């Protein structure tokens, strides 16, 4: 299904922004 | 600057032997201006250029006309050897050896320019 | 009043127009390496030189001021094309030469404009009747071709009609073709309003009135406390009469026809 | 000869965009100059003052194989004014200026050169002419300029390579319309130096037919160059346009 | 153009709703002939070759006004049997072939999203939003609409998904970055008002990644501070503001924007005796800023703009007001 | 079986979603070729799903210089993350169609759930991307701002110039057009000076007999005012115009005292001094061009400058057309552009060809080879005197 835009994970994280935001939310 | 440079294993000496053969056959033009005029008149089949030239811009200006007219060109590493092979008693930095409709030198010309087109 | 300044100033004006056109084309080809789409946006070469002056390189385009020389809806496309163009980058050390040639051609244009104003003032000084008839530039062209004022005054009106068209005139006269209808007179104001054969009719009438006005301005004396409004009296009267004749020739009605119904009856 | 200052008259050729200027003792071929008042490589050009901006430039057949083929008498050259032309083997941009002058301002000439100093000469003449774009890349790898070349109508191919038919085959598979015109200039001494030239030309025509072209004309452009041929072919159809 | 044969299907589909409206007493027969003629003219205009998004929007507006008119008339004539579902289905059909024909028109995409949100279609709205974002990925307005509606729904993970893909794409202008910091701090305020999150490190991380972007100017960092300075009633707001000020001071030392944030820093959550105390602190900072070596015209224009923002509020003292006027006039 | 396909063009990259995919067995069939021709039967196949334009020509240049080399860019990875359904290839894959095989391998290595089909290997996706390249102007025109022709033109120029490094060693246009300007305005300076000389010697005819150097003539008719208001060494001018106290100014003033020419008016004197200001402004611009053109010639071709001299050297450059044409010509063509005179001419043509090719084919050229050849010409000038 490519119906909607799924939430990002560490596999589909591209940039330093998404890496740092996912690191903070993983430490949460 | 000279990217179609000839390498050692019996290609430089095949080139200079064909040069001496054409100079005996009187089918060869010597020096930069005569090579330029022969390429621009289109009679040239192959052109040998020295690479030991004090500043190299002469045998850098000749490949532009050779690439525009689409004739093969190749650098041998010694202008003293090129003059000795021609039989000049002067150092020659550019040699263009022409085409004729009937010879036996043209087989050496054809094999040589096949090797040069593989070198490019 | 002496007319050697008139013939010299109008020859200088023609040569200045030629040299200014060639220097403006040269600064177009000379700045088109750095910004080529500007020559397509601005076809007027004076404004092109002004933009080469005011707008610096293409990097100074969002911080430029250009509304003083030409209004917007024309010079927002120059900022858009400066953002999207494909000219190669030049150093400022060559932009000094390009800006300085633009300085040169703008100064040549300012000098040519003040030369045109001087030619107008000197023509209203010399020949007020002819200047009231056709204007200073065409009057200066006639003085230039004839050589002087008293040399123009010895000409008939048929000569003054076809001054300047002499090559076509003598070609036609020698080969029994039809002669040209007008010469320098075509680029006056009063023959440019007509259209059709009324153009040639107004050229004849205007050339006759020019001959009368030049003879008056070259031979009549004045008490030297004479106002310009009474020094240009023949020109004022001839221009008013000739405009009345022009509007009659233009208000000549078309041919009547039979108005047919739907049947053909 | 055809000295400077002689008066010639300029009539249209049978082809579109090409003219023939005849006068006195020498009739020569010319194309309308795109940028007037300047020659590219020091050629004789023809100025006519119309009753200024109109100039024609003379097309040397000994220098350019396309003008050699036109004077040989090709049936068509496929490049009308306003047709996109992919030039392969645009060495220094001498004949590419005449192809751009044929296709005019509303056409486009994508000139592919491989060597770099010929690329410098090509970028200079394409700075002058705004409808030729220069592409310095190897014509053997057309994946490099697939962002630059849209689907063109004509291909000119003046490469002197032994893998010339494969180069033109992959370039036409990538950038040529259905029923696409092309002119390939075959040099027999560079294709196969041992074999006779007529057999070399028949083998190259057969290789093009295997690489999906339909050949329609072939002339040996003989009084201008020895052992050269020009083969005209249509890609993926029998008629040219549709 | 097979437009007659193409519009025959849409008219034959809209026919049985007209049969139901005629067999009820809701529309009379002349009015139904008028509805038939108007829908026929609209369909033959819509399915034409040379068409326009304003034509599609005129047809959408007419069908939606017909649904509203029939709703008013049905409530007046006291019928409950007639439903709006066929009208909503055909309006969705108009919009789907509209976005098929003209996908590059954001006015029509936003009108589609407004219609799908207005008649309570959340899942359909999310699918339309995904298609619109795929076609216009550089549009900060579409990205903020997606992220803000997902935050308004409360799916903060989906709001972060839309916002992080948006900040991955829109990096020329600061707009979507400012709106993402605004949405993250609004989530922080929601997490506070519900009483990691205790640190609130995500806008500091947004600032630290925004430090290397192609829009990174001192004016852009001042826009970051002007976003952050709203809703100061939080926990780590002083931490965020102080990090912004020390970043701007360590990077752009003598810029008028950095002197402006040095002026306007200590007035975070003030409205009240703590108001003029921090005002006197900030005015000391401002007087030092005005005498200091900075572009005084730029700093003065910033301060007269902020002072218009100051003068916009009532409930102050007249001596403070007239000394703001006296310090304003000589700038 | 294709699901989506990438398509990169000069305005940006767009990915289409195929519906009703192409028949793969009848690809060489005439009806399917006619379907791929006609837009009314190929737009049923492709439907535009996503579009990503560039932000700037710098981003487009980086896009080509990554894609042609093979490596995918970060924003292409971004748009694929946005448009493709996020999977890993354990139970369901997505078939993407791309034009290049290296880009296929990299997109498959970046997204494990996306199987890429290259157009260089697969004939179905080859014909399908060929149809999209055919109809690419009409599939995008609802969001194609402007055209694609000028974008492809400017982007091909930017890509070729970045590959060649063109602007760092192409410099000769300033020189050749500066020669054109210098000759044109030297002629215009002489013509305007002749005009002001005649039209002021009508008023004061002693100045042509007593004063040459028409630029200094224009300066003295700028500073002299009228015939009546002469004094010799008033302020700041004549001491550095020429000799001051005992040589010239007295002679000009006694020429004014014995002068007999026509009296001029104020407005005519105003126009003559305006023409003289024009002429001397053009003379100042000529000396600025000569200094700047000497500096530019020493930057571009210093060997030709030292062996010939910069005016004649840059004349030769402008008549040849460019330095590349000047270097491609041999020495006899450079002769085209007693006996000892022709012998020195041939020797000079040989050494000028060598200097032209040395100064051209360097990246940033030198001075000492031209110094050596000028010393060689000087020692030959010494050599021909012994005979």
């Amino acid at each position: 299904d490519a119906s909607e835009l799924q939430p990002i994970t560490q596999k589909t994280s591209g940039t330093e922004l998404e890496q740092t935001i996912l690191a903070i939310m993983e430490e949460s | 600057a000279a990217w179609p440079k000839a390498e050692d294993p019996a290609l430089v000496q095949e080139l200079l032997d064909c040069v001496q053969q054409a100079s005996h056959y009187r089918q060869l033009k010597k020096g930069a201006n005569e090579t330029t005029k022969s390429v621009n008149r289109g009679t040239s089949e192959l052109v040998i250029l020295a690479a030991d030239t004090q500043p190299l811009s002469i045998v850098l200006h000749i490949p532009l006309i050779c690439e525009e007219k689409n004739v093969p060109y190749v650098y041998v590493p010694s202008k003293v050897a090129l003059g000795r092979a021609c039989g000049v008693s002067r150092a020659v930095i550019a040699v263009s050896l022409t085409s004729n409709e009937a010879s036996d030198l043209n087989s050496k010309i054809r094999a040589l320019r096949d090797k040069v087109e593989r070198l490019a | 009043k002496v007319d050697v300044m008139i013939v010299h100033a109008v020859a200088l004006l023609d040569e200045l127009d030629k040299e200014l056109n060639v220097m403006a084309m040269r600064v177009k080809e000379w700045y088109g390496w750095h910004f080529p789409e500007l020559g397509k946006i601005l076809p007027d070469n004076l404004s092109y030189a002004r933009v080469v002056l005011a707008l610096g390189l293409r990097t100074n385009a969002p911080n430029a001021d250009l509304s003083e020389i030409l209004p917007p809806e024309i010079e927002a496309a120059v900022k858009a094309a400066a953002d999207i163009s494909m000219g190669t980058e030049i150093s400022t050390e060559d932009y000094e030469n390009i800006k300085l040639l633009a300085v040169q051609v703008v100064e040549r244009s300012e000098y040519r404009r003040q030369l045109a104003e001087y030619l107008q003032n000197r023509m209203k000084a010399i020949s007020p009747n002819m200047t009231e008839l056709i204007g200073a530039l065409v009057g200066a062209r006639l003085i230039a071709h004839s050589g002087s004022l008293v040399n123009l005054a010895k000409n008939p009106g048929s000569t003054i009609q076809i001054l300047g068209a002499e090559k076509a005139l003598f070609r036609a006269l020698k080969t029994k073709h039809a002669t040209p209808k007008y010469g320098i007179i075509y680029h006056a104001s009063l023959v440019g309003q007509a259209s059709g054969p009324n153009k040639g009719k107004i050229a004849r009438q205007l050339a006759a009135k020019i001959a009368l006005s030049v003879r008056t301005d070259a031979f009549e004396d004045f008490p030297e406390n004479a106002d310009d409004e009474t020094r240009a009296a023949v020109g004022i009267q001839a221009r008013a009469k000739l405009e009345n004749n022009l509007r009659l020739l233009e208000g000549k009605p078309l041919n009547k026809g039979v108005a047919l119904g739907p049947n053909g009856i | 000869g055809a000295k400077a200052g002689k008066k010639v008259i300029v009539e249209p050729h049978r082809h579109k965009g090409v003219f023939v200027a005849r006068g006195g003792k020498e009739d020569l071929l010319c194309t309308a100059n795109l940028v007037p008042g300047e020659s590219v490589y020091g050629e004789k050009r023809i100025s006519v003052e119309t009753p200024t901006k109109t100039e024609y430039r003379i097309w040397n057949p000994f220098r350019s194989k396309l003008a050699a083929g036109i004077l040989g008498g090709l049936e068509t050259i496929y490049m009308k004014p306003g047709s996109k032309v992919l030039y392969l083997g645009a060495a220094s941009g001498t004949s590419v200026s005449h192809v751009a002058d044929i296709v005019g301002p509303t056409g486009a000439v994508y000139a592919v050169e491989f060597s770099h100093r010929s690329g410098r000469d090509l970028i200079n003449m394409a700075t002058r002419r705004t409808n030729v774009i220069p592409i310095v890349e190897d014509a053997r790898k057309p994946m490099a300029y697939r962002m630059l070349v849209p689907m063109v109508d004509v291909i000119f191919a003046d490469v002197a390579q032994p893998d010339q038919a494969r180069i033109v085959g992959i370039n036409a598979r990538l950038f040529l319309k259905q029923g696409g015109g092309l002119l390939i200039s075959i040099k027999a001494s560079c294709i196969d130096s041992t074999a006779p030239p007529e057999q070399v030309f028949a083998s190259e025509v057969q290789k093009l037919r295997e690489d999906k072209f339909f050949p329609k004309e072939q002339l040996t452009l003989e009084p201008y160059e020895r052992d050269h041929a020009m083969v005209s072919c249509v890609y993926l159809q029998k008629e040219f346009e549709g | 153009a097979w437009v007659a044969d193409k519009a025959r299907f849409y008219l034959e589909r809209a026919a049985p709703e007209l049969r139901e409206w005629e067999e009820k007493e809701i529309f009379t027969k002349d009015e139904i002939r008028n509805l038939v003629a108007k829908r026929s003219d609209f369909e033959h205009l819509v399915l034409a070759p040379g068409t326009k998004p304003t034509d599609f929007l005129n047809y959408v507006n007419w069908e939606r006004s017909l649904d509203r008119l029939r709703a008013k008339r049905c409530a007046r004539l006291n019928i409950r049997s007639v439903t709006s579902h066929a009208s909503q289905a055909r309006t969705f059909g108009i919009f789907e072939r509209a976005v098929l024909k003209h996908p590059g028109s954001i006015e029509l995409w936003l009108a589609y999203l407004e219609f799908a949100a207005q008649v309570k279609a959340t899942k359909r709205w999310r699918r339309i939003m995904t298609r619109a974002l795929r076609l216009h990925p550089m549009n900060a307005s579409l990205w903020t609409l997606a992220g803000r509606r997902a935050a308004q729904n409360g799916d903060m993970q989906r709001a972060r998904a839309h916002f992080l893909r948006g900040c991955r794409f829109c990096t020329r202008e600061p707009t979507l970055w400012l709106e993402y910091a605004r949405c993250e701090m609004d989530w922080l305020a929601r997490m506070e008002a519900k009483k990691p999150a205790l640190s609130g490190a995500i806008p500091i991380a947004v600032f630290d990644v925004a430090r290397k972007q192609p829009f990174w100017g001192p004016a852009a960092a001042e826009k970051f501070f002007d976003v952050f300075a709203k809703f100061g009633h939080l926990s780590c707001h002083e931490r965020i503001i102080s990090h912004v000020v020390t970043t701007m001071q360590e990077l752009f030392p003598n810029h008028p924007c950095t002197w402006s944030v040095h002026i306007r820093q200590p007035l975070v959550g003030v409205d009240t005796p703590a108001f003029p105390k921090a005002l006197r602190e900030s005015l000391a900072r401002l007087k030092a800023a005005l005498q200091s070596t900075t572009d005084r015209k730029a700093l003065a224009t910033k301060m007269v703009a902020w002072m218009d923002g100051i003068l916009a509020i009532e409930k102050l003292d007249a001596a403070i007001r007239t000394v703001l006027e006296h310090t304003k006039r000589s700038l | 079986v294709v699901n989506f396909l990438l398509f990169e063009s000069a305005v940006g990259f767009s990915l289409f979603e195929v519906v009703h995919q192409a028949d793969t067995v009848g690809l060489e069939l005439p009806e399917v070729k006619d379907a791929m021709k006609t837009l009314d039967k190929f737009g049923k196949m492709v439907k535009l799903r996503s579009f990503n334009p560039w932000t700037s020509a710098a981003q487009g240049l980086e896009a080509i210089n990554l894609i042609s080399e093979g490596i995918m860019p970060e924003y292409l990875k971004s748009a694929l993350e946005m448009n493709l359904p996020q999977t890993s290839g354990k139970k369901s894959k997505v078939v993407l169609g791309v034009a290049d095989k290296k880009l296929a391998g990299e997109i498959t290595a970046a997204f494990p759930g996306v199987q890429c089909e290259a157009a260089d290997t697969s004939e179905v996706v080859a014909a399908l991307l060929r149809g999209i390249r055919t109809h690419a102007n009409k599939l995008h025109k609802s969001l194609q701002e402007g055209d694609i022709g000028r974008a492809q033109l400017g982007l091909g120029h930017a890509y070729s110039r970045a590959k060649v490094k063109f602007s760092v060693h192409k410099n000769d246009n300033h020189i050749i057009q500066g020669i054109a300007t210098l000759d044109a305005l030297d002629k215009s300076i002489n013509q305007g000076a002749m005009r002001v000389r005649e039209w002021y010697g009508w008023h004061f005819p002693e100045l042509i007999r007593i004063v040459s150097d028409n630029i200094t003539y224009a300066k003295v008719v700028l500073a002299i005012g009228n015939k009546s208001s002469l004094t010799d060494e008033s302020v700041d001018d004549l001491a550095n115009v020429l000799n001051q106290d005992q040589d010239k100014a007295l002679a000009i003033i006694q020429a004014a005292k014995v002068s007999m020419g026509q009296d001029i008016s104020e407005v005519d004197l105003q126009m003559v001094r305006d023409l003289a200001s024009n002429v001397t402004s053009m003379a100042d611009y000529r000396r600025i061009l000569a200094e700047s053109l000497d500096k530019k010639m020493s930057e571009v071709a210093p060997n030709l400058q030292v062996i010939l001299g910069t005016p004649v050297a840059a004349r030769l450059i402008a008549h040849a057309g460019s330095l590349t044409n000047l270097a491609k010509y041999p020495a006899s063509t450079l002769q085209i552009l007693p006996k000892v005179k022709g012998r020195i001419s041939r020797y000079l043509a040989n050494k000028c060809s060598i200097a032209s090719r040395i100064d051209n084919f360097s990246e940033k050229p030198t001075r000492h080879f031209g110094e050596v050849l000028r010393q060689q010409l000087e020692q030959r000038l010494e050599w021909y005197a012994k005979g």
